[PDB]
């Protein structure tokens, strides 16, 4: 037949398509996370610099 | 819980289709085909008949035509 | 016909699961850059009163 065919395919490209874009965003998301750690250590000396200057 | 939907979910995700597959494919097979033979060989019994039923109604009317 | 209809139904219910999960992903993803890059502007801010302390 036709039919099925072009259905069955447009819905595996719609699920592969969801699947990694998924992948991607999670990708970013750990990325930024790891970034946003060191930020956080970084900020935290910056403080205690700040501190003993200001001392 | 939310754990029993892969076990529940991707079992018949692919066995299911499979196995419809597999049904389809033996009905198809089991039907089509030899239906249509049956049908041609009930043709040719068919053709023959009529071949046998003109034979004798001629010489009936052959006969009996008085 | 009939396995047909249930066939669809399984790639649909991958459509729907990607698809939410996808976008599950991308709002992550949006949630945890703006916390990295809200942390960077506060890195900034006391960057620069640390700057007003050394002066």
């Amino acid at each position: 037949m036709d039919a099925i065919k072009k259905k069955m395919q447009m819905l595996k490209l719609d699920k592969e398509n969801a699947l990694d874009r998924a992948e991607q965003a999670e990708a970013d998301k750990k990325a930024a996370e790891d970034r946003s750690k060191q930020l956080e250590d970084e900020l935290v000396s910056l403080q205690k610099k700040l501190k003993g200057t200001e001392d | 819980d939310f754990d029993d939907i892969h076990r529940k979910r991707m079992e018949k995700d692919l066995n299911e289709l499979q196995a419809l597959i597999e049904a389809h494919f033996e009905n198809r097979k089991k039907e089509e085909e030899e239906l249509v033979s049956l049908k041609d060989r009930i043709e040719r019994r068919r053709a023959e008949r009529a071949e046998q039923q003109r034979i004798r109604n001629e010489r009936e009317k052959e006969r009996q035509n008085r």
